């Protein structure tokens, strides 16, 4: 892993990307969410195991890592996703959500809003795919790692990946730190919606709204 | 745990 | 307009005092009187917050609606980090105040807090292993109170300018051109786990609010509040 | 509100 080169990397992370799945009443829509959500999480176990490293660490520490992150890479996906669609959600390519629809779930709206604002970032940014899977494997690597230097060394990987990308682009020594920041920034953004949303997925759990997976249920109490 | 089998 | 030297000395500068708890060593601690002690301590910090806040560059220049919401997303955050640097030179332990240095054990008096202790404890080591120092701390700290509330130009500009004067700071260090985007990233990463925290550490207290275990200033439930838990 | 009170 760490004798990949900057194109190699993004090469290795462009191939690793999951696919993209396809898909009112308050139980209805979160039926749809939560099905969908079961399904992607299969599909993410197999995306780790092809980020570069992950599969050197041991079982136990590649469980607590995706136990830890994985509603944020949930969410940096759909908001990924949702870039081109100013307003909207795009949960699938089939499952298009107005702002508005949030509405529909109970304490959901508060959390398009933050979905939604990322996403308008993102297109400030201009936001590339290479830059993307960068990001996700960050947050994958990084969520959960304060609680011994391999993942730390693969971590300085993928930030010496981030700036080729800026660099090859063009943009000034300047522009590459500071958009490295801004970038590394919304990392903050995407843990802070993350909790959000495992509060309210774990309100929904006790409601009964919704049927959840076992799997589903397991990833959810690991944040206890 | 379930992730456990499906990270095999 | 101000050079990264300049921003440096203006943020240093700011720089609130580290206050005293009120710790009665004549008594035990309960959950009650332990929460009591860093609720204490918290409003009292708040208020010097606002005022180091109001010397963060740019900050006064939003209006009083921005600058209210920015305090009251990241004030614990800004807490928080504000406790991990105490603590640095403190292995094992939190100083929250210099008459108030609690290890885990100690954290156990309060149901749910030892968690958040060790997260703290964690993040204090990862400070320690990076051998963060003072003048990147406060680069750190301003970046929260502008960023962690922004996303709910004049304060991208200057979240920039943050980012320029950390750069400044690790080549006058002596940092390799590698090496300097290899820690900015490293630092920054800190600010996910700092958010972390903070949330976690917001659903400790509402329960606490919530069970009655002590009271909270008008100003702590106002700050608390606005988290809508 | 107290904060919007402080920071003037
Ligand atoms: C976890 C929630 C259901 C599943 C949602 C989902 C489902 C699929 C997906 O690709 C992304 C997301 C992010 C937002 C998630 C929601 C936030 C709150 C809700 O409980
Ligand atoms: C918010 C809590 C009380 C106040 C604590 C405090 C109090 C003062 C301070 O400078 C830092 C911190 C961080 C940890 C905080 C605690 C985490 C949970 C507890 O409810």
């Amino acid at each position: 892993a760490a004798s990949l080169t900057a194109d190699q990397m993004v090469s290795a992370l462009l191939d690793a990307e999951p696919p993209i799945l396809y898909s009112f009443s308050e139980a209805s829509m979160m039926g749809l969410l939560t099905n969908l959500a079961d399904r992607e999480l299969v599909h993410m176990i197999n995306w780790a195991k092809r980020v570069p490293g992950f599969v050197d660490l041991t079982l136990h520490d590649q469980v607590h890592l995706l136990e830890c992150a994985w509603l944020e890479i949930l969410m940096i996906g759909l908001v990924w996703r949702s870039m081109e669609h100013p307003g909207k959600l795009l949960f699938a390519p089939n499952l298009l959500l107005d702002r508005n629809q949030g509405k529909m779930v109970e304490g959901m709206v508060e959390i398009f809003d933050m979905l939604l604002a990322t996403s308008s970032r993102f297109r400030m940014m201009n936001l590339q795919g290479e830059e993307f899977v960068c990001l996700k494997s960050i947050i994958l690597l990084n969520s959960g790692v304060y609680t011994k230097d391999h993942i730390h060394r693969v971590l300085d990987k993928i930030t010496d990946t981030l700036i080729h990308l800026m660099a090859k682009a063009g943009l000034t020594l300047q522009q590459q730190h500071q958009r490295l920041a801004q970038l590394l920034l919304i990392l903050s953004h995407i843990r802070h919606m993350s909790n959000k949303g495992m509060e309210h997925l774990y309100s929904m759990k006790c409601k009964n709204v919704v049927p959840l997976s076992d799997l589903l249920l397991e990833m959810l109490d690991a944040h206890r | 745990a379930i992730l456990h089998r499906l990270l095999q």
